[PDB]
């Protein structure tokens, strides 16, 4: 839902970098917020083979 | 005649370029063995068989002969493949005349039991899937290998 | 290199000194009514199309007669 | 006459502003880049020169230019000669030498002066020390201009070009290895030229030397290499090989390698277009069809319109075939339309599969696919009508009918069916189930796909390719970013 | 009402076999759809700027 | 001097080659330290705390807040801040302590 | 024009090809040949018309009275130039041009609008031109050419919509929605059915409501009719117009193919011999039918041969056949088998396949990703 | 001879492309200590803070 509501703002993105690509008037980084979504959204993979070795023995 | 014999046919397929340089081509022997091999894509052993008899005096009959002789186990090989179950019906006219070579050479070669006059087929789909344990273990282990991929440099 | 691509381009060339803007039109007829349209959707009513162009057509008014009948 | 005649000096020098531009600003912009450290610049300027060429291949200029406007075929570069100092005199005659020809006239020929193009290479090409780039950059770009119109008698010109280039460099080499950024745009460049005269090579005679010798001309290029020239010089061999070769004995898996990175965006579209049209003569259904139609929807940079046509000949003939044949739908342009006319008609009665009719229909109006020559996937094709036609029946309901599916399929008879459709078993590309009871044959014909059953098993190798492609993305937004940052 | 949706079942002629089953996991493939078709923006736009700037 | 360069070329090689673990340590210790730093300073933002009103913004990436007593304060904003909290009139939430406004209610 | 002579030249599509309603066709064609100045049009559509005995008697008139006519509209030109107005020398052009489209000449009237385009005042007036732009391209079937002034005239409005004049432009955009096979986009655009009023112009609002009746009771599922007509009470307005609609939506509500399939010879001649929406026959009727055997298979799975032979009252080597196509071509359910001489379906369409549905956008960003890889370093 | 300027010289190439590949070798420490001097900005900056 929240990634979403950033690729929403996304859409509007490529029309400024059409127009200005000069400066930064946006302090988000839209980046490394969505890189740590993406650290706990490895945590299924981890504990994928936990489960396996749970599974297993 | 012998890429047919050594089921080399892949290679007559990829040779098939050369052969009509349109030197004679009204001859019937010249498209005879691209006829007979399209009638073996198409499986049909009854057109060649009916058709047997349209060569002409020239010698190389036998040697058609020893080509069937050579496709005969792929032949049968293919119909008493058996998926399922066939009834003897079938292998009356498919199979050849009533000298027991078939019934003789394919059952010490197939190795299969004889019933009441029907052939019964056995191992199909019969096999008994795993116990996912060892697909999961290797599962963790390609985990294992995302883990060094998506971090190894780091 | 992109340079084999003027071979190609002179057979285009004689395939249009074989005919002088004959499929041109004879398609354009077509073309006409089948322009704006989306060209994805074509496909299957070309392929309807041309499957009934030889028999059986229409077959709607013929149901009628065929109620009875079967 | 006095209008054109009025108006005839503006148009020929058109192009002449722009071009001296263009060779200025290319050359002395890598050069004058190189120049500090040639080997540490890599292949920068090499896109830009595939480009410009390219560009200049559709090039519309000499047309009327036949007359007198050959001026400009015996001048050329000239840049700092005879001497590696005092260059400032020279820069004076930079102008001068251009200043001569612009008070009155000039006297100009056309095939007069031709040969003795040699002259400067036997002492100094340019400044006597950068030679090898400088000359190359020199001779290569004007070559094509001036080997233009291959057709009435340039062939002879155009084989004194040949041992000309051969002599200065290409018989061998100026040296043992140039191991630089020209050497590796050497590569690209001989094989431009590999593919120029390619067509002069098979207009007439034939190859009993240059290409044979190529081998030992490419294993001179040492393994080290990223083999991109090695793979260019593979393409015309391939390409040599593709009308007539017929034996698969040994380049199929022999020539197979670690296949070092290539890209291009070019190389793979036509490699793959090449090795597409050797594959596709075994009809394989899994690996050719999917490669070939990605390599149809890649390469979108200059032409998909003239280019990719072909391919998409062979891909729509390779994938009837099977029985299931896709037609043109996303891609709209007007060539591939008209190239398909001919053929659309039979290739929408595939699906029909009426062998009476459509024998005759072929025949009738049949050119360019008959054209082909030697009637080979026609051939299969039409004994392939029926194969793609009980493999729709194997698409189709289990029952099968003495009577009305035999007269359906124009067949009519008790052994056969049943003997084809087992042929159509074997094959293994469908699910059946052979039982006899009362003499009629059944069949379990489930296409059911592999949801809820055995899962993990079945979207495990697609979990882990996929993945792994992913995977290689990321590496590819890893990189480029860091040949972002490794200036700076 | 079966085709008016406003339960979970499906009727049967011959065999007169009745199946009622659920699915629970609406909001997952939605969003995901969602997710994928304006990621795709992204990219082709992407892909616009990068033709652009290039050729 | 020209074979010798092969040879006095190695070293310069080895040289080279030594710093791959070397900034692989780096960039895998100084991001370790770089989440280290940041808990560091994420923990020091706590929940209880007094919540005062924003004024005006006189400059960029720093601001004045008035206090609830009536007491205008001068306190330089974080950088992870946005300039959405630069509002002329909001509710904003200082620290009890460190006087630093974490996020700003409506 | 917005005279009913466009549509009596529209009709020249059923004057043309059929032979059995060539006769009052060519006998209104004929009649309404003295009126508007169709002299033009009918010299053109001459060859699908009869001799040249009475032909040539009228164009000697047609073609002096055109002569004056110009050169009268000339001349009033002549007295508005060179004079202080605005209006004046617009209605002039305006009214010009409308002759130009009357006498049928395509270039006179392309100048002329273009001369008044250049002479708009407003934007409302421009939309105006681009409106009668319109009504000819109706009759010129012009495609980009239409939509070329519309999508000009899109950008910068900021009047906001009018009475006529929205609504007129939004029955444009369902004719040439009409004309596309674009559907659930278009869905949105005969909703403004309760402020359309009858219109001598283009269409009538019966002629409206009948061709829109195809698309609303084929390309709209019954959610979408229970949320829209349903609901609504046009179709419950203009349903005793003809006892037909009527039949034709309650039939196919209840799901009854025995009156639908008697009834379906009258909707096939209806559908056939019509202007724009001739090429699109064979589309609606598949798409129907596809449609009501998904919607039949939508509900029922296990379905027996003598039930369906009793519902649709056809035989079932002719469904056979039908479904056997739907299987490969239709590509709608699972396969089914005969094996059993009852037709049974599966259809795992939800679970597995709504996670499966992500797999084609998938493979095509992973193309386009392969993409993305091959604009790196070049 | 033959060798020097031939089997050496070939030897030298060699080691040319050596110093191609330690050229990656040497770009590569150069942007990731670039990233490394970026994120030992920001740990200052933090550091600052």
């Amino acid at each position: 839902n929240y990634n979403k509501a950033v690729e929403e703002e996304d859409k509007m993105t490529p029309e400024q970098l059409a127009i200005k690509n000069v400066g930064k008037q946006d302090p988000k980084r839209h980046l490394e917020e969505h890189v740590d979504v993406l650290m706990t959204s490895n945590i299924v993979q981890c504990l994928a083979a936990m489960l396996d070795t749970v599974v297993f023995k | 005649l012998f890429l047919l014999s050594q089921n080399r046919v892949a290679e007559f397929h990829t040779e098939l370029e050369r052969l009509p340089a349109k030197d004679i081509q009204t001859n019937v022997y010249i498209k005879h063995p691209v006829s007979l091999e399209q009638y073996l894509m198409e499986g049909s052993y009854n057109k060649v068989f009916l058709a047997k008899g349209n060569i002409p005096a020239e010698s190389y009959t036998f040697f058609i002969d020893i080509l069937l002789d050579t496709i005969r186990d792929e032949i049968a090989g293919c119909i008493e493949k058996a998926y399922e179950k066939i009834l003897f019906t079938e292998a009356t006219r498919i199979l050849f005349f009533n000298t027991p070579k078939k019934m003789t050479d394919y059952a010490k070669k197939r190795g299969w039991v004889l019933g009441p006059n029907n052939y019964y087929s056995f191992a199909s789909q019969q096999q008994k899937p795993e116990d996912t344990t060892i697909p999961s273990t290797e599962l963790a282990k390609q985990v294992i290998e995302y883990a060094r991929q998506l971090e190894m440099i780091v | 290199m992109s340079e084999k691509k003027q071979p190609v381009d002179l057979g285009l060339l004689e395939e249009d000194d074989e005919f002088e803007e004959f499929p041109a039109e004879d398609w354009a007829g077509l073309d006409e009514d089948e322009d704006a349209h989306v060209w994805e959707d074509n496909w299957d009513d070309d392929n309807v199309e041309d499957d009934f162009s030889n028999q059986l057509r229409a077959e709607l008014e013929k149901h009628g007669y065929k109620m009875e009948t079967s | 006459p006095p209008g054109g005649g009025e108006q005839e000096p503006p148009p020929p020098p058109a192009p002449q502003d722009v071009e001296m531009k263009e060779e200025a600003a290319t050359g002395g912009g890598s050069t004058g880049e190189a120049d500090g450290k040639t080997a540490a610049a890599a292949a920068e300027h090499s896109q830009r020169e595939l480009d410009t060429v390219t560009l200049e291949d559709i090039k519309e200029h000499v047309k009327q230019l036949e007359k007198a406007v050959s001026g400009k075929e015996p001048r050329f570069v000239l840049r700092a000669l005879r001497m590696l100092p005092s260059t400032s005199r020279r820069l004076n005659h930079y102008v001068l030498y251009k200043a001569v020809q612009g008070f009155f006239t000039s006297n100009n020929a056309t095939r007069d002066f031709l040969l003795p193009f040699l002259e400067e290479p036997m002492d100094t090409e340019a400044d006597l020390q950068f030679r090898p780039r400088t000359g190359k950059a020199a001779s290569t770009p004007l070559l094509p201009e001036v080997e233009a119109y291959l057709q009435l008698l340039v062939v002879i010109f155009m084989m004194n070009s040949k041992r000309y280039k051969e002599a200065q460099k290409i018989s061998d080499d100026l040296m043992q290895k140039i191991s630089t950024q020209n050497r590796r745009a050497l590569d690209l460049v001989a094989a431009k030229c590999y593919y120029y005269h390619a067509r002069v090579y098979e207009f007439l005679d034939k190859l009993d030397v240059v290409r044979s010798f190529l081998h030992a001309r490419l294993r001179t290029a040492t393994l080290r290499h990223d083999a991109d020239g090695q793979a260019t010089l593979l393409n015309l061999l391939l390409r040599n090989y593709l009308h007539y070769s017929l034996y698969d004995q040994a380049e199929k898996l022999v020539s197979k390698s670690v296949f070092p990175e290539q890209a291009n965006n070019n190389e793979w579209a036509r490699y793959l277009y090449y090795t597409g049209r050797i594959k596709a003569i075994q009809l394989e259904y899994s690996e050719a069809r999917r490669t070939m139609t990605n390599a149809l929807r890649k390469a979108p940079q200059h032409t998909a319109v003239g280019f990719k046509q072909t391919v998409h000949k062979l891909l729509i003939v390779v994938e009837l075939l099977l029985g299931e044949i896709p037609d043109r739908l996303q891609f709209r342009q007007p060539s591939l339309k008209r190239s398909l006319m001919p053929y659309f008609l039979l290739t929408q009665a595939v699906r029909t599969g009426n062998l009476a009719k459509f024998n005759q229909v072929l025949d009738q109006f049949g050119e360019k696919f008959q054209a082909d020559g030697t009637y080979t996937l026609i051939i299969r094709l039409r004994h392939n009508v029926i194969k793609t036609g009980v493999r729709m029946i194997s698409l189709s309901y289990s029952r099968i009918s003495l009577a009305d599916i035999a007269q359906k399929l124009q067949l009519d008879s008790p052994e056969d069916a049943e003997f084809i459709v087992a042929k159509a078993i074997r094959d293994g590309v469908i699910e059946a189930s052979i039982n006899h009871e009362k003499g009629y044959v059944q069949s379990k014909e489930m296409i059911d796909i592999y949801s809820t059953r055995e899962p993990q098993l079945a979207f495990h190798q697609r979990i882990s390719f996929c993945l792994d492609i992913h995977n290689m993305s990321v590496k590819a937004m890893r990189f480029p970013p860091k040949s972002y940052n490794k200036d700076l | 009402m079966i085709l008016d949706k406003k339960f979970h079942g499906i009727l049967d002629q011959g065999e007169g076999v009745l199946i009622i089953f659920d699915e629970p996991p609406v909001d997952k493939t939605y969003e995901a759809a969602l997710e994928t078709i304006q990621n795709m923006s992204k990219v082709v736009d992407s892909l616009y700027n990068k033709a652009k700037k290039l050729t | 001097d020209l074979y010798s360069r092969y040879k006095k070329l190695q070293q310069e090689l080895e040289f080279l080659e030594v710093q791959e673990e070397y900034i692989k340590d780096e960039q895998k210790n100084l991001k370790k330290e770089f989440l280290h730093a940041q808990e560091e300073v994420k923990r020091i933002q706590s929940i209880p705390l007094v919540i005062g009103q924003f004024l005006e913004a006189v400059d960029q990436n720093t601001a004045i807040v008035g206090s609830t007593t009536g007491s205008n304060y001068y306190v330089r904003i974080l950088s992870t801040i946005d300039r959405e909290l630069l509002k002329p009139n909001a509710s904003v939430a200082l620290h009890k302590h460190s006087n630093a406004l974490v996020d700003v209610l409506p | 024009p917005k005279n009913p002579d466009l549509r009596i030249a529209q009709l020249r599509f059923l004057l043309s090809l059929p032979e059995h309603r060539g006769d009052a066709a060519v006998r209104d064609e004929l009649m309404a040949a003295v009126r508007d100045n169709n002299m033009a049009p009918y010299y053109e559509a001459l060859c699908k018309s009869l001799d040249w005995q009475i032909d040539v008697d009228l164009l000697n008139k047609m073609k002096k009275a055109n002569e004056d006519e110009l050169k009268r509209l000339d001349e009033e030109l002549e007295d508005a130039e060179k004079n202080l107005g605005e209006s004046e020398i617009r209605d002039a052009m305006m009214a010009k041009a409308e002759y130009l489209c009357r006498i049928g000449d395509k270039e006179g009237a392309l100048t002329a609008f273009r001369k008044t385009y250049d002479k708009t005042v407003a934007l409302g007036h421009r939309l105006d031109i681009v409106f009668y732009l319109l009504r000819i391209g109706l009759f010129y079937m012009d495609n980009d050419l239409i939509t070329r002034n519309t999508e000009k005239a899109k950008s910068l409005i900021e009047e906001g919509g009018d009475w006529d004049r929205r609504n007129r432009l939004k029955v444009y955009q369902g004719l040439y929605c009409v004309a596309i096979r674009d559907f659930k986009q278009a869905a949105e655009l005969f909703l403004d059915t309760v402020s359309t009023f009858t219109s001598y112009e283009l269409m009538d609002y019966k002629t409206f409501v009948t061709y829109t009746v195809y698309v609303s009771m084929i390309a709209l599922e019954r959610p979408d009719l229970r949320e829209k007509v349903i609901k609504g009470a046009e179709i419950l307005e203009v349903l005793h117009s003809l006892p037909a609609v009527r039949q034709y939506l309650f039939s196919l509500y209840e799901c009854r193919y025995s009156v639908f399939f008697q009834s379906l010879a009258v909707v096939e001649q209806e559908m056939k011999k019509d202007w724009l929406f001739a090429p699109h026959y064979r589309y609606y009727v598949r798409e129907m039918r596809i449609h009501a055997y998904s919607q039949l298979l939508e509900s029922y799975r296990s379905l027996t041969l003598g039930y369906m032979a009793e519902a649709f009252g056809v035989g079932v080597e002719f469904i056979d056949q039908e479904l056997s196509r739907f299987i490969a071509a239709g590509r709608l359910h699972c396969k089914i088998d005969k094996v059993n001489e009852i037709v049974e379906t599966n259809r795992p369409d939800s679970k597995n396949w709504q996670y499966q549905e992500t797999i084609k956008k998938g493979d095509l960003l992973l193309n386009r990703v392969q993409k993305l890889s091959r604009v790196i370093n070049m | 001879l033959e060798e020097g300027k031939a089997g050496s010289g070939l030897r030298q190439y060699y080691l040319s492309k050596i110093e191609e590949l330690q050229l990656i070798v040497n770009d590569k420490s150069q942007n990731l200590r670039r990233l490394q001097a970026q994120r030992n900005e920001l740990n200052a900056k933090v550091r600052l803070l």
